[PDB]
């Protein structure tokens, strides 16, 4: 008990930090995990690093257990909990030796959270400033610089974003979120990489079953009937199903299991657009895009037909435009579709499989950045701007918590400090300059007196400079950083409340 | 492997000097076995105090003695070049290159290095003995001892040097400037701005006589006696005191020095009549008085033969820092052959260490004498980095296994620009690659312009890369470099040749 | 940094074990088991098999050798030696120069790209459609096997094997797969007991060792209709116009005579899994009971049906016109297995040349050429990467060094002579094994499939990053 | 070896700080020092404390040497050198472990001391008559030095003597030897006797009373060194008279000089008073050469060991010489001597250590007035100057970017070790005083500092708590050099044997 258990508690949590310290950052160093079986694994995944970490000292079971809740509860934030907390505890022991009662230390850290949450809530940004300016282009460039298309990512990333800019959906009662499986993109050998075209609408993976049938029907307002059962001879009846298409009034017909020679020609004579053999998953999205409902079998109390005005969808304009070895069906708009399409041009499908690798990641990451509404200026901006603001907060209380306000604030530099150490760049130069760039942002900028007095400058780990992370495009969720700090002090208080350990 | 064990030994003294050399260098605490705390950057003082264990160290230490006695600079250049020349040899040893083949390589490089040093000459001190020409060299010499104090020490030395370098013209065969030409004394108390220079001798002992000053005439004549002053004793046994001065003054003497004791009445009467009395415990300092006051010591007693009197301009007792001293000096005439450096400083270690630095600055001027000593080299590793590039060129020109040795030979000259960086606190992962590019350029011409002047930035002026040596007038002495290369090359050859250490019959 | 050092010391030991396992004059290694066993094998795989290692970094050196062997049939010790020195030559750059691992890793990636450029420059083209030269190429390239006296067909058997498996596509629409080959799966080799090595032959299709029920039977049908059945019934068979009746179980005299009366052959002891292989090369429907036979029992895609006996066993030829079956013949199954040990090794040799129609200058000329070409690039590269870039050049000199050391020559002087020969002379100057002399690869051919050198360098730099990127070794369960 | 040699060197200097940290302040603590002579001294005088530490660690020898220089060069502030110098090294521990080099640290400390000296120059207020009368300039300062002491009730007694003690000196020549203190046991504090000049306690160790009139309105003081006391069968006496007649005529040779007061460094007995009683010459032997040289500086005489070579040039005369029974013992006094620039105080009190508390309480008050006349520029006391430099150096770190920003910030943090130890040694709430002082200083008041009367901060100019400018400047410059000496050591090489 006493200063002995307090010193032992800190050494335990610093040893835990020695494991995650080197893992912070996209360019960090990995740790090798070794079991008694004889297997080994090497990863920078913070959740895996902590999950397999064997902690014998009982204090670390608290720190790790929190991070276990952090991953299971949020899904990210596992590295910041250990690094942030270990610095809070390292500096707290100095307050103990300076005759600061553990209760006062805890009280002030909680007051700092009440102040810090307000600061973070004020200095954050919303899901805006992403159109017409390279906020999602540089975010996409970040994901795309690791791809073979990297050299041409300026041309490809324009489509990644511009397509995603139009697929805003309401999801669950107006979440305002983008569809993950969307923007039907075609890997094609057509032309050079930089000439890939962005399509203003959706392309169902198919063409007009017969080149003789008309390809654009009802330019203003068109109804689409999606059928599964074939029109093929099993023949006047399966042909008559076209006469039911005529009487029921389907202008674009999506027949999945194929169309008879008489049905194909009957569509021509009927001036109706016929389509054969579409992808089932796209047809289900067509059911949600235009509304054309795939009829797997014709029953409806002995009904056999497209079911006039029932199973038909609604679309604005359906066009098949020839783009030089690309003849597919385009969907303009409608009441609710939220769909689009991209043409990929390049060397060949094996090279366009890099676009499969690129868009799988790039569409996922850009969507994740737009998944969160409120976003955080990354790169130590949320840590360093707190460093500056919390220094001025020292004047609000100014009694006994003033010492803890400082040590809490200074502990927030462990993140921009560790980001630099793990990046090989000069840690003392980068951190100090980060403070000075955020220092002046609190002086005249909030007075609306600014020539170039603008914050959101953060640590660039690649070019080795401090850059405006808005124009550079490094963002992190506000739910993550706010929950990160909330979690961090939860363990900091928990460890600082341990003043006795009895072994029975 | 005896050569492997020797490498381990030199790693100890390499670590000593690796962090020592440079204006940004780190001091060493040296505890004398007689109870003295010695804190200095001088590695020669270090090795004098360092007990030597491994016989291979005896080679390196005696090498630095060759440098320090024969040249007043180059101490760390020997230890630093030697340390790395043997460090890089570990790679050659491990690659299988035999000891005799490594030896042959370094000797082949000895020729290549000396010829290139002659081509690295930027400027030349034209031997004007002008304060400005002296400062061009005195400043970089005072540098590496006290960083930023060059302003105080440069004005002290360059003015003191003008006292012991008299007006000389058409003089290349007449040697000047003995090492004992400049004396440095220690007065506890004051600071750097309290230091000054006296144009003559200053006795650290307080005034022993009761007379403060002589007459006002120029070239006050002075006597030095060897025999003890007392009532005239006959030539044999004997089993007048003041009459000595009645004889001395006949020629114009206002000051009477006695190299021996003083009789009864003269102790009162010599001082009673306003004549300075002196007895000097240092007998070499009596030879200094022969040089400062011009006084010829009389071998006999009470018989100041006219030829046994000298001419000294002014002798007074002066107060330095509150502790009294006695000054036997010259004044715009009979020009003094010795000038005294008055160091006032409160810390006895900094006070003594400042003297250790000024002692070396005095020694540097001894190398600024006529023996082909005016040649200037580009400082801050501009010599070292350019040698690296020119040595690697000789590697391309050299067939055989000697190519492997030359390659590792150039690597060794990186220890000097590296040391300048590690002590200064700029990232060696950034400064060194910037040095390479700064000196390695494709010149539209055979004369590199502004690219032989690229330096190493030891200042706090934050800049990516390095500075130009002409900004501070940083030049190195060619003779110091050329002699150092010869010492270190042969010294490392010696260590590389030690195959077995055998104890003699006992 | 202490943890990263321990990773370096691991690979140095792994290399010191494998270092002298390279060469036709390779020194033997003694494997001491705790039970008193002693094996002097020169197989570096066997050496790596038994080496009991401590640092998991050495376990990744074992996984590295597994990766190389699974993809490219050669490259075992080339990768272990190359990769280890790539790490080792970086050791003073980590410890003394205080270079952060990220800087070192980035430098190795740039050296990988530049190294692939040199590998292309030193390549020699070879025409894979010149079968006569491919025979001379593969036969020399498989050098030092047990079937030297039978190497004529032991080579040609592999050439006719890869002749067909070539995954042939070329166009700007999808791309050129570059004749991707799967010797493990796509190729189904049927080793035939009986005969001699030179009697071995290559077929097209699937071949079964299931024997015939009656000695008098329809021997050859050019366009059969195959009924795949497991089990009135004999009459039911003929309803679907069959010519061949294949039974899973044993067969009695009644099935022999009733089906022969209608001109149909009888085959027994063919499992549904062989009936599926029949469907792969012909397309008959697998049926259990004869009462369940339907009109879908067809014998399409059947080019030749043959019932010849070899080795006390009648064989059923399912011949058709990324799949092939070789009719390998051997006096015993151990001779047939000896064929695999030498033949499939040639299949890898051919897979490498079919993968890329290019050869590499051997005798270590490839490596010394890289060591020269990287040096010219290094002095022209600006940045801190001037230091680690030179590490690969010093590492590439180990492979030619081990060729000298195991040759008994002067390991220092002969390397310096190689440097001058590649500097001013041709990139084709290598090391002779028997004479121990510096010889041009024009005279002493030893031309090696380039893809071996390409994958060796790629996997070496890849594993070097895996070893450098580890900052600590942490316990956890 | 290496960077860890600095870690060890800092740890050593911290040990020195921890021993010296309780000594800051007139309310501070004492250290009991047992010397090798078994001479035990309990003192809060940092000059005495540092003299007797007997530090052996090579790094601490440097630290102590720097502080002993503060005494010879300035004379006050030796405690502030050790505390300030040590904390500037203690605050460097986190910088060394983060990889900050010795040049980077030392270059920053040189940058800070330059920034600070200039702000000290701005704070300097020239107090000659500036808002102060000549009498209260010294009086109010000495009254402050003595407030809230055991002599508090006698403050008027001691200040009346103290202020005029220094004012009685030569205002052009200040020197500690001109104010001497005698430890006179017996009597109350207010019974202490101030001597206009020099007095000594008559160490004459023999009898001889009722002879030799001992008081002189115009004495002629003569200083000797030698002893002039003496200590056929009838012929045995001759050897005694042979020596007696010799020294007896030498006793007459003193009479031939004409001395009324005869001094000796050696014991003088009754056998010597044989003649001196016959000719009526007061004689006191075993007298310190300090008081004898003060006679030389009081009446202007000369010390002659023997009796024969003495001429009138050896004699001097004072305005009053009197032997007094005051002090339960006979004491001899010189007052108003023509040449005297000196004065002495005979301290009387309940005990020798009670006197010691009055003695050192006075010794400090003497220095307070001493430098009131020496120094024209004054700076704020109570740590207000340390907060002044703290605020200004904090502002420089706001406008300076680079590695200097963090290093300068450490300098400012260490400047608060002075007000910190002033708070802790006075029993105040250090957390409260440091915070209230920092904020109030940042509101613009440059004179707020530690108030010892009531735990609070306030104007030390109004409290007349003044410190010399050169005390602050030379100490700060010395501390920076000390940190340059310790932080610059990379290796310790010891020649053992």
């Amino acid at each position: 008990s006493g200063d002995d258990i307090r010193n032992q508690n800190v050494l335990a949590t610093m040893a835990v930090a020695n494991v995650v310290k080197s893992s912070l950052g996209p360019v960090g160093l990995d740790k090798m995990l070794v079991d008694d079986i004889g297997d080994f694994t090497v990863t920078n995944d913070g959740a895996t690093i902590l999950s397999l970490l064997d902690v014998q000292h009982p204090a670390g079971k608290i720190l790790v257990e929190l991070a276990q809740q952090q991953d299971r509860e949020i899904g990210d934030g596992t590295t910041s909990v250990v690094i942030i907390a270990s610095e809070l505890l390292k500096r707290a022991n100095e307050l103990v030796k300076n005759k600061i009662h553990p209760t006062t230390i805890i009280t002030g850290f909680r007051v700092a959270l009440r102040e810090a949450i307000r600061f973070i809530n004020e200095v954050l940004s919303t899901s805006v400033d992403t159109l017409g300016k390279e906020t999602l282009i540089n975010i996409a460039k970040t994901s795309m610089s690791s791809k073979i298309i990297g050299a041409d990512s300026d041309f490809f990333s324009n489509m990644v974003v511009d397509a995603l800019l139009a697929v805003k959906t309401q999801n669950s009662k107006g979440e305002i979120k983008y569809p993950v499986k969307a923007v039907n993109v075609l890997k094609a050998h057509g032309k050079s990489a930089t000439e890939s075209l962005l399509v203003p609408g959706y392309a169902l993976n198919c063409t007009v079953a017969s080149q003789a049938m008309p390809k654009r029907i009802a330019g203003g307002n068109v109804k689409i009937a999606c059928l599964d059962l074939n029109l093929q001879k099993a023949a006047g009846i399966v042909l008559e199903r076209v006469k039911k298409i005529i009487d029921a009034g389907a202008q674009v017909v999506l027949t999945t299991k194929g169309i008879d020679d008489l049905c194909l020609k009957e569509f021509v004579e009927a001036k109706i657009m016929g389509v054969r053999r579409c992808k089932k998953e796209d047809l289900r999205r067509i059911a949600r895009a235009t509304g054309a409902t795939l009829v797997s079998s014709m029953s409806n109390l002995e009904g056999e037909e497209t079911f006039e005005s029932s199973y038909l969808g609604l679309c604005d304009e359906v066009v098949q435009a020839k783009f030089s070895d690309d003849e597919c069906i385009l969907i303009k708009g409608t009441s609710k579709h939220s769909s689009s399409s991209i043409i990929l041009r390049g060397a060949n499908d094996y090279s366009l499989d890099e676009m499969e690798r690129s868009l799988h990641d790039s569409l996922s990451v850009v969507k994740r950045t737009l998944e969160s509404g409120n976003v955080v200026p990354g790169g130590g901006c949320v840590e360093a701007a707190l460093n500056i603001y919390l220094d001025n907060f020292a004047t609000t209380v100014g009694s006994r918590e003033q010492l803890a306000i400082a040590e809490f604030a200074a502990a927030l530099l462990i993140i921009p400090k560790t980001l630099a150490v793990n990046a090989a760049k000069d840690s003392s130069e980068l951190v100090a300059k980060l403070r000075s760039y955020h220092a002046a942002s609190q002086m005249a900028k909030p007075e609306d007196v600014k020539r170039r007095s603008y914050r959101n400058y953060g640590l660039d780990l690649i070019r080795g400079k401090i850059v405006d992370e808005i124009h550079a495009g490094v963002l992190e969720p506000t739910i993550s950083k706010v929950k990160s700090l909330k979690s961090a002090l939860e363990a900091c208080v928990a460890i600082l409340r341990i003043d006795t350990m009895i072994t029975v | 492997g005896q050569i492997i064990k020797s490498i381990a030994a030199i790693r100890e003294l390499h670590q000593m000097c690796l962090t020592s050399m440079g204006p940004c260098g780190r001091n060493k605490i040296i505890v004398n076995h007689l109870g003295k705390i010695i804190i200095t950057n001088d590695a020669a003082t270090m090795l004098r105090e360092l007990d030597i264990v491994h016989p291979a160290v005896k080679v390196l230490v005696m090498a630095t003695e060759q440098q320090k006695i024969d040249m007043g600079d180059g101490t760390n250049l020997v230890m630093i070049l030697a340390g790395e020349l043997l460090n890089v040899s570990e790679k050659l040893i491990s690659m299988g290159l035999s000891a005799v083949e490594i030896i042959q390589g370094y000797n082949m490089a000895r020729k290549f290095t000396l010829k290139e040093l002659d081509e690295m000459v930027v400027g030349e001190i034209t031997d004007k003995n002008d304060k400005n020409e002296l400062l061009k060299m005195i400043k970089p010499v005072i540098s590496s001892k006290k960083y930023g104090s060059e302003d105080i020490l440069s004005e002290l030395v360059s003015e003191a040097v003008s006292h012991v370098l008299p007006v000389a013209q058409q003089a290349g065969e007449i040697p000047y400037f003995n090492v004992d030409s400049i004396r440095v004394v220690k007065i506890m108390g004051g600071s750097l701005s309290n230091s000054t220079v006296i144009k003559g001798m200053v006795f650290n002992r307080e005034p022993e006589g009761h007379v403060k000053s002589l007459s006002e005439d120029k070239k006050h004549k002075v006597a030095v006696f060897t025999c003890p002053l007392d009532i005239a004793n006959t030539e044999t046994k004997g089993t007048q005191i003041d009459a000595m001065m009645k004889e001395i003054a006949d020629m114009g003497v206002e000051c009477i020095v006695a190299g021996a004791g003083v009789g009864e009445l003269a102790l009162h009467y010599l001082n009673r009549y306003g004549i300075l009395v002196l007895k000097v415990p240092s007998k070499f300092e009596l030879r200094r008085l022969c040089r400062v006051c011009g006084a010829t010591p009389l071998p006999r007693l009470g018989a100041p033969t006219p030829e046994e009197l000298g001419l000294v301009e002014t002798v007074k007792t002066m107060e330095i820092g509150g502790d009294r001293v006695t000054v036997f000096k010259q004044e715009q005439g009979e020009i003094s052959r010795t000038s005294t450096i008055i160091l006032r400083g409160a810390t006895q270690n900094n006070l003594d260490d400042i003297e250790r630095a000024i002692d070396d600055g005095v020694a540097a001027v001894k190398g600024l004498m006529k023996p082909s000593g005016g040649k200037l080299l580009p400082g801050a590793g501009a010599t070292e980095i350019e040698l690296i590039s020119r040595i690697t060129k000789y590697g391309e020109r050299t067939p055989g296994l000697l190519q492997l040795a030359i390659k590792q030979f150039a690597v060794a000259f990186e220890v000097v620009p590296r040391t300048l960086a590690e002590t200064a606190g700029l990232d060696v992962n950034e400064v060194l690659p910037n040095l390479y590019a700064a000196h390695n350029v494709t010149e539209p011409g055979a004369v590199k312009t502004d690219h032989l002047y690229k330096g190493v930035d030891i200042d706090g002026e934050s800049d990516e890369g390095v500075k130009d040596i002409r900004e501070e007038n940083i030049y190195d002495m060619l003779a110091t470099k050329k002699f150092a290369i010869n010492v270190a090359t042969e010294a490392a050859t010696t260590v590389l040749s030690i195959d077995q250490i055998i104890m003699a019959k006992k | 940094r202490q943890a990263q050092i321990s990773n370096i010391t691991a690979a140095k030991a792994v290399a010191d074990v494998i270092r002298t396992c390279l060469g036709p004059k390779a020194m033997l290694k003694m494997l001491l088991d705790p039970m008193g066993g002693l094996v002097l094998t020169n197989d570096g795989h066997a050496i790596l098999r038994e080496i009991d290692v401590a640092h998991p970094a050495a376990k990744s050196m074992l996984e590295l050798s597994r990766t190389q062997d699974e993809e490219v049939g050669d490259g075992t010790t080339t990768v272990i030696i190359l990769a280890g020195e790539i790490l080792a030559q970086c050791a003073p750059y980590l410890i003394e120069k205080n270079i952060h691992p990220v800087i070192i890793i980035q430098a190795l990636k740039k050296a990988l790209t530049d190294a692939l450029e040199v590998i292309k420059q030193v390549s020699k083209p070879v025409d894979v459609e010149n079968d006569a030269a491919m025979k001379k190429l593969i036969q020399a390239s498989i050098g030092t096997k047990y079937v030297i006296h039978w190497s004529e067909k032991m080579c040609e058997l592999a050439l006719d094997a890869v002749k067909t498996v070539r995954k042939d596509l070329g166009q700007t629409v999808e791309g050129e797969p570059n004749f991707e080959i799967d010797i493990k799966r796509y190729v189904r080799v049927e080793k035939i007991p009986g005969g001699d090595v030179l009697d071995s032959r290559v077929l097209k299709g699937v071949l079964l060792n299931k024997d015939v029920v009656h000695p008098k039977m329809s021997r050859h049908i050019e366009n059969p209709r195959v009924v795949l059945l497991d089990c009135l019934m004999c009459e039911q068979i003929l309803a679907v116009r069959p010519t061949l009746v294949i039974t899973e179980k044993g067969v009695s005299d009644l099935a022999q005579h009733y089906l022969l009366k209608g001109g149909c052959s009888v085959l027994r002891r063919v499992k549904k899994s062989d009936n599926n292989r029949i469907a792969r090369v012909t397309g008959a429907t697998i049926v259990n009971r004869v009462e369940d036979l339907k009109e879908s029992d067809v014998g399409t895609n059947c080019g030749l049906f043959k019932v010849e006996m070899i080795g006390d066993e009648y064989f059923s030829f399912l011949d058709n016109c990324k799949a092939c079956t070789i009719m390998l013949r051997g006096g015993s199954k151990d001779i047939l297995n000896e064929i695999d040990r030498n033949l499939q090794d040639a299949m890898a040799v051919a897979r490498n040349v079919m993968l890329s129609p290019s050869l590499s200058p051997g005798g270590g000329a490839t490596e010394m050429a890289v060591s020269v070409k990287l040096a010219e690039k290094a002095k022209q590269l600006e940045g801190i990467q001037q230091w680690p870039y030179q590490a690969v050049a010093d590492a590439m000199e180990c492979i030619p060094r081990t060729l000298i050391q195991n040759a008994g020559g002067d390991p220092i002087r002969l390397l310096s002579q190689l440097r001058a020969k590649h500097a001013q002379g041709n990139f084709t100057t290598g090391i002779d094994g028997d004479k121990g002399k510096i010889v041009d690869m024009v005279s002493y051919g030893i031309w090696e499939p380039e893809v071996i050198k390409q994958q060796s360098v790629k996997t070496a730099i890849e594993s070097a990053c895996l070893l450098l990127r580890v900052d600590d070794i942490v316990s956890g369960v | 070896q290496g960077k860890g040699q600095i870690i060890s060197n800092i740890n050593a200097c911290v040990a020195v700080q921890e021993a010296l940290k309780p000594t800051l302040g007139p309310l501070g603590s004492d250290i009991l020092i047992v010397t090798s002579n078994q001479k035990t001294t309990i003192s809060n005088d940092g000059a005495t404390i540092l003299k007797l530490l007997d530090v052996v660690h090579p790094a601490a020898k440097t630290l102590v040497d720097i502080s002993r220089a503060q005494d010879a060069e300035v004379g006050d502030g030796t405690t502030s050198v050790t505390i300030l110098a040590g904390e500037l090294m203690k605050e460097a521990k986190p910088f060394l472990e983060e990889g900050i080099s010795s040049h980077l640290i030392m270059k920053g400390y040189r940058k800070a001391v330059s920034l600070a000296v200039e702000k000290i120059n701005e704070l300097a207020v020239d107090i000659t008559s500036e808002k102060s009368s000549g009498r209260e300039l010294l009086e109010r300062c000495a009254r402050t030095a003595m407030s809230s002491k055991l002599i508090h009730n006698n403050a008027d007694f001691f200040v009346k003597m103290c202020v005029d003690a220094v004012l009685s000196l030569d205002r052009n020549d200040l020197d500690d030897k001109l104010i001497g203190i005698k430890k006179i046991p017996g009597g109350a504090m207010e019974e202490s006797l101030f001597i206009n000049g020099v007095a000594f306690k008559k160490t004459f160790s023999y009898a001889g009373f009722e002879q030799q009139p001992k008081k002189f309105n115009n004495p002629k003081i003569l200083s000797l060194n030698v002893e002039l006391e003496l200590k056929h069968v009838e012929d045995y006496q001759a050897i005694v008279d042979a020596e007696w007649q010799l020294i007896f005529e030498k006793l007459r040779q003193v009479e031939e000089t004409g001395a009324n007061i005869v001094l000796s460094k050696l014991p003088i007995g009754d056998l010597a008073t044989q003649f001196f009683a016959d000719r009526n010459i007061f004689c006191a032997g075993r007298v310190s050469a300090d008081d004898m040289n003060r006679v030389i500086q009081a009446v202007g005489g000369s010390i002659q060991s023997t009796t024969s070579d003495i001429k009138p040039e050896h004699l001097g005369t004072c305005a009053l010489f009197e032997e007094m029974q005051i002090g339960s013992e006979r004491y001899n006094l010189f007052q108003g001597c023509p040449q005297a620039k000196t004065c002495t105080l005979l301290l009387r009190g309940g005990a020798e250590q009670v006197i010691a508390e009055v003695e050192r309480s006075l010794h400090d008050a003497i220095m307070i007035v001493k430098r009131a006349l020496q120094n024209k520029l004054i700076v704020a006391g109570g740590g207000a100057t340390e907060m002044e430099v703290s605020k200004c150096l904090r502002d420089y770190s706001k406008t300076i970017a680079g590695k200097q920003q963090m290093i300068i910030n450490a300098f400012a943090k260490a400047l608060e070790v002075i007000p910190r130890q002033l708070c802790e040694n006075a029993g105040f709430d250090a957390i409260e005083i440091l915070n209230k002082l920092r904020l109030a200083h940042s509101k613009g008041e440059k004179w707020y500092g530690v108030v010892f009367e009531t735990e609070n901060i306030g104007d030390n100019f109004a409290k007349f708590v003044w410190e010399p400018a050169l005390v602050k400047i030379n100490a700060l410059n010395s501390a920076t050099e000390a940190t340059n000496l310790i932080l610059s050591v990379d290796e310790t090489i010891t020649n053992k044997g």
